[PDB]
């Protein structure tokens, strides 16, 4: 389990 | 667009960090030269998989659009992230 809550922002328009 | 961030790109060839104008628009992300003021490379917002907002350096992950990511030195890293997410919020 490797989280990336802070620093890493997961965008959702990467088609 | 008028929203440009002053970033410093560390590439090979020289140890000098290159001042780049990171253009963050509601439609694309362009790399403008700081002194020449010309657009070298431009990406669509739809090619953003993720980004890393750190206080000293900012990284844009374009996924499988190119080899590697786009990492630049700047204290405005979070400002960039917030602005990209802001424009993305308009499309999303």
């Amino acid at each position: 389990g490797r989280s990336k809550e802070s620093g890493w922002v997961e965008n959702e328009i990467y088609y | 667009g008028v929203s440009f961030f002053l970033v410093k790109e560390k590439m090979k060839g020289k140890n000098k960090l290159v001042p780049r104008l990171l253009g963050i628009t509601k439609e694309c992300v362009m790399r403008v030269d700081e002194k020449t003021k010309e657009v070298i490379q431009e990406w669509s917002l739809t090619n953003i998989k993720r980004w890393a907002a750190s206080p000293k350096s900012f990284t844009l992950d374009f996924g499988d659009y190119q080899d590697g990511y786009y990492s630049v030195q700047t204290t405005e890293g979070e400002q960039i992230a917030q602005l990209i997410a802001g424009y993305i919020d308009i499309i999303l």
